[PDB]
RNA sequence: AGAACUGGCGAUGCGGGAUGAACCGAACGUAGAGUUAAGGUGCCGGAAUACACGCUCACAAAAGGUGUUAGUUCAUCUGAACUA
RNA sequence: GCUCCACACAAAGAUGGAUACGAAUAAGGCGUCCUUGUGGCGUCGCUGAACCAUAGCAGGCUAGCAACGGUGCACUUGGCGGAAAGGCCUUGGGUGCUUGCUGGCGAAUUGCAAUGUCAGCGUGGGGAUAAAUCAUUUGUAUACGACUUAGA
């Protein structure tokens, strides 16, 4: 319902988060996806391997140059599996795979957005309990994206910066959450308890 | 006051379609806050404005409107089909359609 | 949110009176005339002035077909 | 400090003498509690008190409570209400946070415009208050 | 669907100068009326031989619960062939009436040993009146003193495509 | 191989079958509103990320599994061989 | 890129607010206790339906009551942000606002709906700045191309 939502990997699975971004494209409702490489995905990490690396043996036997591609930085497989679900051929998903930009972790200036989450996508709920499953930015790496360690350096960084404001900003509110306590139990203050408040 | 919208916003989505073979008679307009059907009842028949510019200055305003009614519901998930005037563009799928209040029967 | 008419007239008008081909005077004096009852009639009630001056518009997330007017 | 660290989550547990709110069916938002249990999954539920007809249910349709009392096995529907106020649980719930949110969002739907104007000036006030007062210091 | 079970007498038709023949009755759990008299006509023809036609069908009726507030449990003596001829089998189930059961037991014939509502038939329902009488263990399980566990694992449904919650079961 | 009957195609559109002479429905004047058949309701795509109880980790036919769930029949205090 | 004249836009879908720990989910926040714990106590969650914001001609003109607030704008201190930093806080005055409270004058005639409003800019021809190219030369290049030097 916000203009544009920024949306959270973590936790989450591929193909339930990639057709609910999807659809809502379609329906027009801009999206920027964090964190690519906390993604997850069903099965063992034995399993994922095999099927990326049997997409891997796909080419063009007369030249590769405009046969089957590959692709690594986990936004790159998320957006993938994804487009695969609107229809780029027309006009109709041209305009769509317009309005949503993935990223793998968040850059500015979406850190100091409010992230959100899918819940019909998130891994913890759907999977059930005790059984395998594999990290995104794992894989990834494993096909050749080179740029894991830098990731967490990032992330460490942010989420030092990120841990201080959280504090303070939670350390500011001790006062209204306990200022309110006076303005309290006031008429105006028994009234909005008596209007539903 | 800041906020003068006396009208529910929405979202154009398609025509009403078969698997192949659409019909631009009748939009299906996806309401913003209706969930399920019984929810929709409510609003079946009040008049959908869908509300775009023109460069060109026509009447001595730029913003155009096509107007029309929303008859019934559609799916379960609350859709409900709207036809207007002339038929909305395809042009727009997923654009942002107003539905206003009136007629009003409660 | 009821109120009072009692207190006030009606028959002085119908369709005719509203019938047309600025502001004609007599028009205004019946405004007045059911301006001061009417009025003093709403200063029964608390707010219920402003109430009347305000204007109305849904907020977000509002959900008329969940309202109650 | 000898003593363990082993602790704690403590969660509610399917019980005789649970009380449950039924979150969808003819109760949707009542009150009652578990006579006794059929097996993983389905289970029995009742009290006069608050309506809720004694049904077999299956745990889908209905969220525990922190709130539970004694009873025997499989008890019956005057034992259920005997037992029920004697735990005097509907003023125990009602105390609660919990049953205070239900109540509320309960109450704001039913707010007149009117009404709902009101509430407009009065948080106009209030807040302007807790403003005025605080952010002196 | 919700099962429903009939008591049904044939009193398949007395041939000349024969009164009264012995009146033949049988209880069948349908989902309805017809299925019932279908059903009693099919078996009965096996049973002994009959046809559909050469008898006659008299009584129908829905017998309702005996308690149905009453925890009970249960045991079911099934006939159903596949692939070959049947294995007359045995289970326990632990519910709150007769049909609840017997609706169980058919879902768990479809779960499983994959035979349809054509091929089972029920011989013979009964209720199991003392305890300790239960050997499968699954079923006496429950049968223990001070049963308690808790939501394995809550899973909440959201009815939204969002949350900024980062739910938890709790 | 031709034996017989009896259909469908040949003169034939329309819905579905991802695509098709043989498959599933369905009779073709032009339109409006409604309701369905067949097929489906993650996205592509119109329709329940519905509800329920369960099973599993994707013509070769006999099979092997110190797989897995439920049962069958024998005997002690759980075992054996099997069936699904 | 600048300056002059002549003439053209303007001096894929908005209408309150995109409202920021992180990590587990067979567990965690928040307050609090004390030594600082893998600690004690309380409590929360079972929806964002939340939270803030919101009255005034599409938001006028005017009287004060309180209170030194909140808010705008422009000057302004200071610091932080280089993952796309272009964003955020902050200090100090003025300026306006105020709905925290009570005032007074205005609105029609748009006639019973048919949004009925409130998202400097290129042209073409001069003047000038810095170029780049053709051309010329060379040869590490070369079929044409193309490329490398030199030419104030």
């Amino acid at each position: 319902v916000e203009p544009v939502v920024v949306i959270d990997g973590k936790g989450h699975l591929v193909g339930r988060l990639a057709s609910v971004v999807a659809k809502q494209l379609l329906n027009g409702q801009k999206i920027v996806v964090v964190r690519a490489e906390e993604l997850n995905i069903s099965g063992e990490f034995f399993r994922n391997k095999l099927k990326y690396h049997d997409f891997l043996r796909k080419a063009t036997a007369f030249n590769k140059t405009r046969g089957p591609f590959h692709f690594r930085a986990p936004s790159r497989i998320f957006y993938k599996a994804l487009r695969g679900m609107v229809s780029h051929k027309t006009a109709r998903g041209k305009a769509a795979l317009e309005r949503l930009k993935v990223f793998e972790g968040i850059p500015p200036p979406y850190d100091k957005k409010k992230r959100v989450v899918v819940p019909q996508a998130l891994r913890v709920l759907r999977l059930k309990p005790g059984r395998k499953y594999t990290t995104l930015g794992k894989l990834s790496t494993s096909v050749g994206w080179k740029y894991e360690d830098v990731v967490a350096k990032l992330e460490a960084k942010r989420k030092v910066s990120s841990a201080e404001y959280y504090a303070k900003k939670r350390a500011f509110t001790k006062k209204v959450a306990s200022a309110n306590a006076t303005a309290a139990e006031s008429d105006v203050a028994k009234q909005l308890a008596a209007l539903g408040y | 006051a800041e906020s003068h919208r006396l009208y529910v916003k929405g979202k154009h989505l398609s025509y009403q379609r078969s698997k192949r073979v659409n019909n631009p008679n009748v939009s299906l307009i996806k309401i913003e806050g209706v969930a399920t059907p019984q929810d929709a009842q409510f609003y079946l028949g009040k008049r959908i404005a869908y509300v775009y510019r023109a460069s060109k200055e026509v009447r001595g305003s730029k913003i155009r409107v096509m107007w029309g009614k929303v008859t019934r519901t559609h799916g379960n998930s609350g859709v409900v089909r709207a036809t207007f005037r002339n038929n909305l563009p395809a042009k727009t799928f997923g654009a942002s359609v107003r539905i206003f209040l009136y007629p009003s029967n409660i | 949110t009821k109120v009072s008419v009692e207190g006030v007239n009606v028959e002085k008008f119908n369709v005719e009176y509203f019938a047309k081909e600025e502001i004609k005077a007599e028009r205004v004096e019946d405004q007045k005339v059911v301006d001061k009852a009417l009025i003093a009639e709403i200063k029964k009630t608390p707010l219920l002035k402003q109430y009347l001056s305000a204007s109305f518009s849904l907020k977000n997330g509002d959900k008329p077909h969940m309202l109650k007017f | 400090s000898t003593d363990s660290i082993v602790k704690a989550s403590n969660w509610r547990l399917v019980e005789v003498g649970r009380v449950v709110l039924i979150k969808k069916g003819q109760s949707a938002g009542k009150l009652a509690a578990i006579v006794e249990i059929i097996d993983q999954k389905k289970v029995l539920i009742d009290g006069p008190k608050a309506g809720v007809p004694r049904q077999a249910i299956n745990l889908g349709q209905v969220v525990l409570t922190p709130l539970t009392f004694a009873l025997p096995r499989g008890a019956r529907t005057a034992t259920v209400s005997k037992k029920w106020a004697a735990a005097a649980v509907c003023e125990k719930w009602a105390a609660s946070s919990w049953a205070k949110k239900i109540a509320q969002r309960e109450r704001r739907a039913a707010l007149t415009d009117f009404e709902r104007f009101q509430v407009m000036v009065l948080r106009k006030q209030k807040r302007y208050t807790v403003k005025k007062a605080l952010a002196k210091a | 669907a919700h099962f429903k079970e009939y008591q049904v007498i044939g009193r398949r038709l007395p041939t000349e100068s024969v009164p009264e023949p012995k009146l033949f009755r049988m209880r069948i759990f349908a989902s309805n009326e017809v299925i019932a008299k279908s059903r009693y006509w099919y078996f009965l023809q096996k049973l002994h031989k009959v046809k559909k036609a050469s008898g006659e069908i008299v009584s129908i009726n829905q017998i309702n619960e005996a308690h149905p507030t009453k925890v009970k449990n249960f045991g079911v003596w099934v006939r159903y062939d596949s692939r070959s001829g049947t294995h007359n089998m045995y289970k326990e189930i632990r519910d709150v009436s007769r049909v609840a059961a017997v609706e169980t037991l058919y879902q768990d014939m479809a779960a499983r040993h994959r035979a349809r509502f054509r091929s089972i038939h029920i011989l013979k329902v009964a209720e199991i009146e003392k305890t300790a009488d239960v050997k499968r263990q699954y079923v006496k399980q429950f049968l223990t003193k001070d049963l308690k566990f808790p939501l394995p694992h809550r899973v909440q449904k959201s009815t939204k495509t969002f949350s900024y919650k980062r739910p938890s079961t709790f």
